[PDB]
RNA sequence: CGCGACCUCAGAUCAGACGUGGCGACCCGCUGAAUUUAAGCAUAUUAGUCAGCGGAGGAGAAGAAACUAACCAGGAUUCCCUCAGUAACGGCGAGUGAACAGGGAAGAGCCCAGCGCCGAAUCCCCGCCCCGCGGCGGGGCGCGGGACAUGUGGCGUACGGAAGACCCGCUCCCCGGCGCCGCUCGUGGGGGGCCCAAGUCCUUCUGAUCGAGGCCCAGCCCGUGGACGGUGUGAGGCCGGUAGCGGCCCCCGGCGCGCCGGGCCCGGGUCUUCCCGGAGUCGGGUUGCUUGGGAAUGCAGCCCAAAGCGGGUGGUAAACUCCAUCUAAGGCUAAAUACCGGCACGAGACCGAUAGUCAACAAGUACCGUAAGGGAAAGUUGAAAAGAACUUUGAAGAGAGAGUUCAAGAGGGCGUGAAACCGUUAAGAGGUAAACGGGUGGGGUCCGCGCAGUCCGCCCGGUUCAACCCGGCGGCGGGUCCGGCCGU
RNA sequence: GACGUCGGCUACCCACCCGACCCGUCUUGAAACACGGACCAAGGAGUCUAACACGUGCGCGAGUCGGGGGCUCGCACGAAAGCCGCCGUGGCGCAAUGAAGGUGAAGGCCGGCGCGCUCGCCGGCCGAGGUGGGAUCCCGAGGCCUCUCCAGUCCGCCGAGGGCGCACCACCGGCCCGUCUCGCCCGCCGCGCCGGGGAGGUGGAGCACGAGCGCACGUGUUAGGACCCGAAAGAUGGUGAACU
RNA sequence: GGUAUAGGGGCGAAAGACUAAUCGAACCAUCUAGUAGCUGGUUCCCUCCGAAGUUUCCCUCAGGAUAGCUGGCGCUCUCGC
RNA sequence: GCGGGCCCGGGUGGAGCCGCCGCAGGUGCAGAUCUUGGUGGUAGUAGCAAAUAUUCAAACGAGAACUUUGAAGGCCGAAGUGGAGAAGGGUUCCAUGUGAACAGCAGUUGAACAUGGGUCAGUCGGUCCUGAGAGAUGGGCGAGCGCCGUUCCGAAGGGACGG
RNA sequence: CGACUCUUAGCGGUGGAUCACUCGGCUCGUGCGUCGAUGAAGAACGCAGCUAGCUGCGAGAAUUAAUGUGAAUUGCAGGACACAUUGAUCAUCGACACUUCGAACGCACUUGCGGCCCCGGGUUCCUCCCGGGGCUACGCCUGUCUGAGCGUCGCU
């Protein structure tokens, strides 16, 4: 349960803010999970998609296991266009179909400046969480 | 119209009392609120009494009672001379001093002597100061006891 | 409630006699739909709901304390008897003793595997296993007003004193934490069925007698309150009926129906 | 014949500040009815209410007795219970209607005029220097001005005060700056920002699982986290979050220690001598409104109009006589109190698009009236537009193929698509309008039989063990209460 | 009797015989030449608060109570729940009768002292009276018997008859307060325009060994909008001389 | 065309005529969900019981109160025992 | 199942629903000249009849009685069915394109729709002056918003020549 | 067997009823409790590449500056950016700015007429003219300056 009296938990507020959110906002919402080998190695669980990063989808249609580059990131359809997740028009021009966040694991990450210490801060903190339950 | 035998009454809402209906459904977070604040305050005045100042010993007119006693609203100027206790020092040390008491009866005022002379025998005064000066307590009985009197501070019993 | 200027913030006038119109207070003017429709009235669209609801209806209600503290002691005395809490839905079969009485080792614990545990151990857990599979959606507007979950009762547990018990079994569902001081009438007897399994501590089992009291004593912890009395102590009839001293002087009966 | 002071009175685009209006849920001061009731109606009731006007705050008002009581007395104001639907008012009818005391929430007391003492010892403005200046202060230097003797400041105000005598004990309170150590209760004060646990595990359905089964113990792992929302269904573990005396980076507030500049020579008790009271005000007559206040509770225009062991009150008018209680005609003050407006939140045994605010949507919008004002109707394709490429008839609207989708039997006002009503197919029937009840018959719709349905269920005739013993285990009942506990 | 034959009371259509006027309402009287009514879908009218009266259920019981406040929690579940020298300040009831000053509910028997004077004063005893009807309970002679005659304790049923007599009804008495009449005595800190007592009538919502308090539900009566819709009117404040 | 007279008011060679398609008292909003002894309506089934238009009083006569008719809740008793 | 109603079968539908023990209610419709919305008989019916009147040929156009052109016959007959204004309307004005909707038949047409363009001032008018009148300051009244009044209980010209 | 008419059933028409959804209402409770002459509430008019309405903004007009975050907005193009760079979008917003009416303020409300100073064009202060910048509303408080009185006075 929630015991804080300041969190909603209430059903028309949330989606509210779901589909209100700026765009900030939902940069963090539409975060999805990294794979195990990514997860082993920086010790993050998950982190928000970018513009050009390697996935695999695991939920849909497409579901498979290639791994294809992000085209872009609909933050206003809460979305993603991926390299190959596409299919025909009925006058045969090709559409990347969106595929949402979670259901697409990351294969490989962007590794920037704002990348790497997002990354850092992450790690530890769960490091400082682990220790503090043991 | 009546009927068979009803009870006479005269209802009183002839005016608009539905506009000026007073609902009670604040009272759990009235009484909350006050709580809150009394703690509050109890937290703020650190070694003095969560009820505050003492109260004299106080009987009551309307012959209907007549035998019940009750604290009063401060103790008297005469029963403050008499304590030797001056009736200035006496709000800042915490005694209820009020100038419009009278005294007719002896008794009362004994009463009220005795109860100052016992609040000042069982008075912790701290110094103004850390190092004590004159009139200070010793700080033997300082460590011991540095917290509040839960309820009226000498309750009156009847 | 319904805000009180509803349907009368309107302003209409009904037109009189001698129009096809039915009698009722109709908007005035206008060039737009609501125009000569029809308000103030209960039948009316829009309109005004007959009888509007009130904040200061009698929302509360009063029960004597005495009563309150017959009922709590009545669904404690419920607690026993394992074929009351079997009816009421308490899958009790494999516990070792109904007055389940636990060390109070139990409020040293913090973590919920060791509650899990102990209610394994205790084979209680499959009430816990139960209330898992009746974990389900709600039928109706509750839904879309914040009770669209349910599930069932889980076992009660009373403890002493919080030493962290409370946050041990606080993720277990249906688990329902109590204080032998602040028992809940509520709680021990939900939907108004004096059936309950309830897990005790030693030191609240042995504290109960102290909040209560037998017969032969006060509380001590309640100013003034006893144990209710029997109206009748041998409840077992069968017993009484076939007993030697009734059928002693009863007639044969006539079974020779014509 | 002029100049120089003062009192009254004007001009300034003189120097520096202030008020105007709006909101108005709560509050304060006025004005203020009628529908209604009385089964009519005129006093009454609705009602100091609606409407109208003015004025502020986060609360306002009130407030520390010209009090309540008659008791062995209590002791500011405000709010709750009770007093109490009581005393009391009323064509004594309908109806109206307090207060005291008691128990609680809170609790804080004070300051002037006058009387008097001090060299006006007081205050405002302009110039310079130092600190600091985004709620313009402190100190110093100015024969620089002004206000004030038609009274500023210190002591001092009803609880007495002041001045001397000489008994007692002794020497800290506040303001303006410069810094410093402790992140200061929801258990880290307030605000902001970034993060912190665990299956997308193996089969199986589906268009898509978040469905079903299983996985070292109801099942795999976390659980101080099994709230919620999103994700192609019904997700503790996909994500955001949730829990946490969880973590990190900033800003602000107060509580505390050091330094500078200062202001500040600030008491209690006894005795002696003096002093101490707000006027067209109280009060009386009057009339009007109001009140439970009734030979007048309160507020008032008019007239009369004071006194000081005086004045007011003591719920029946007056006179005499003792009592009890306060000190009016001056002022300040948070707390418990109210909040259908404003900012930001949490919650629901509430309604779910003819319901809920008029307004779930480009709602006070479209539109109507010259105007004050009146005021709607209107949600849903689909998981994803993947929104029907292309061929063909037609000028086109419209079709026929083809295609996407699980599904267009979802095709841009497209989810589910009922009734009234209409078109078409199939059957039946038809000159006393149609229609209905009871009783049959005929024809159809399918339903249950059957390629006989003679439905079975017990007793009797024509591969191992009960019967009977041995060993082990478990259960029931019983008394010598046998022995021990238990228990009235 | 069994591959185009069976059963389907009910519902689809049709035919026949009998019956059969359109619903709601006002009304003594409706099918009415009385009123509303084309059809369908959605909405639609005895609610809530307060005061009572009665009945029922529960708890306690000459007591009962939670109003308000306080102590536990940061509200998930909770604005819940538990507790209070507040447990009772306070409401109801346990005492009523008078306008009020006020008064205020028990008697009887026995012995004695005054003249037993239907009156007063001293001690003991019984301690809510009596009659009639009273559900139930007690005694109960005796009878019924038992394979034979007697004796005979036991388990019984009936049991005439005799009693203690719940609740309740009728009446007779008794007691409290107000009032009327006739009357005789008591007490003193203050001997008076003092206080108290008796008997006989009468008025009271009274006593006569109690029954109330809190909560919930049902019905009825009211004040509120008051089962829903409906006026001709009245008042307050604003807008109109673009028509006339 | 401009202007003045605004609702118990204006204006009227006077018709109670005009005052924004309304005038023997204009229009808008509020009191107001004003009151009605008077119309109209008043929503599922089954079972049991089941009426009155009569008494007297009321500025009472289209209405109430009071008895009467009725239903429900029971309670005290007698017994084909 | 007497009955209120309920349980199965089939078809559409695609995401929530129900049984029992208790609680609560904005809980059951045939009427109220009931409120909202939709649909019928009437009914392809009444009607598309006020002011004399149209005809021929061609063009565009898929489509012609209503458009355009040419010709013929007519009417308004200079107080006009003409040419310009004021109030009022506000893009209705012009060109091109379309025929979804409107022009109660139709339309290739329009004041419809969609695109683009258009109003040029010292001399034409507002601007200036005052008329009937309205309305501040001074003053008075008013609980108050404000009202009375425009010379009335005003120190009412801030202007000018010369020195 | 026709046509028309009546009933029932399948399908297809008008209609959007029922059910399931809900970024919306209603009610209760908590904290804060703040407008304006340094120009409030409200109104008018403009601002986007394509922009009608809503919302946002004010000639710096779909937003400027700064802080936090860190790769987008998106209906299409254009693209600025190197996302190893204060750096796209968003939130915060403390700096800057904020057209015309409106208590509304030079007089009136036509968007018309002005006055007192300064600057630039024009000038060589030369008064016109043009453009720009600052003042010019009422009541009232303190102080300052200039004034009136057959008001009270003292000298000549």
């Amino acid at each position: 349960m929630k015991f804080n009296p300041f969190v909603t938990s209430d059903r028309s507020k949330n989606r509210k803010r779901h589909f209100n959110a700026p765009s900030h906002i939902r940069r963090k919402i539409m975060s999805s999970p990294l794979s195990k080998e990514l997860r082993q190695k920086y010790n993050v669980r998950s982190m928000p998609i970018r513009k050009d990063d390697e996935v695999q989808v695991v939920r849909g249609h497409y579901k498979g296991q290639q791994i294809g580059k992000v085209v872009q990131v609909y933050r206003k359809k809460y979305v993603i266009y991926i390299e190959r997740v596409q299919r025909e028009k009925a006058n045969g021009t090709t559409v990347h179909v969106g595929i949402h966040p979670s259901k697409v694991v990351i294969t490989r990450l962007k590794l920037d400046k704002d990348r790497k210490k997002i990354l850092e801060r992450k790690a530890k903190s769960r490091q400082v969480g682990k220790e503090k339950g043991k | 119209a009546p009927s068979r035998n009803g009870m006479i009454l005269k209802p009183h809402f002839h005016k608009d009392w539905q506009r000026r209906v007073a609902t009670w459904f604040n009272q759990p977070a009235r009484k909350i609120r006050r709580r809150k604040a009394r703690q509050a305050r109890a937290r703020r005045i650190a070694p003095r009494p969560a009820s505050g100042p003492l109260r004299p010993i106080v009987r009551c007119p309307t012959v209907r009672y007549h035998t019940k006693v009750r604290a009063g609203r401060g103790f008297s100027l005469e029963e403050l001379r008499v304590a030797g206790i001056h009736k200035k020092v006496a709000r800042t040390i915490g005694i209820s001093v009020d100038p419009r008491r009278r005294n007719k009866s002896t008794e009362s005022l004994q009463a009220n002597v005795q109860r100052l002379k016992e609040y000042r025998s069982k008075l912790v005064l701290f110094p103004r100061k850390p190092s004590a000066p004159k009139k200070g307590d010793s700080s033997a009985e300082e460590l011991k006891l540095a917290t509040q009197l839960t309820g009226p501070v000498m309750p009156i019993r009847n | 409630a319904v805000s009180e200027l509803a349907g009368h913030q309107t302003s209409a006038e009904s037109w009189g006699t001698g129009r096809a119109v039915a009698r009722i207070p109709r908007v005035r003017g206008g060039g737009t739909h609501r125009s000569g429709q029809g308000a103030f009235g209960n039948m009316c669209r829009g309109g005004r709901m007959f009888a509007p609801t009130k904040t200061w209806r009698r929302w509360h209600r009063r029960v004597n304390t005495t009563q309150k503290r017959y009922a709590i002691c009545s669904a404690l005395a419920a607690s026993a008897l394992p074929a009351l809490v079997m009816s009421k839905g308490h899958r009790i079969e494999e516990v070792p003793e109904l007055p389940l009485v636990v060390e109070d080792k139990v409020e040293g614990y913090k973590k919920t595997k060791e509650a899990v545990l102990l209610l394994k151990k205790l084979k209680a857990w499959n009430d816990i296993k139960k209330v898992y599979a009746s974990q389900r959606m709600r039928a109706g507007k509750g839904k879309m007003r914040n009770r669209r979950r349910i599930q069932r009762r889980g076992p009660c547990v009373i403890y002493n004193e919080d030493n962290g018990i409370v946050k041990a079994f606080r993720n277990i569902p249906g688990i329902t934490l109590l204080n032998v001081t602040k028992l809940n009438i509520l709680k021990l007897a939900p939907g108004g069925h004096v059936g309950r399994f309830c897990i005790w501590t030693e030191s609240a089992f042995r504290k109960l007698d102290d909040l209560y009291g037998t017969w032969r004593k006060a509380a001590s912890l309640k100013s003034n309150y006893n144990l209710p009395m029997h109206k009748m102590l041998n409840t077992d009839l069968s017993r009484i009926l076939k007993s030697p001293e009734i059928q002693r002087a009863l007639r044969a009966p006539r079974k020779k129906i014509h």
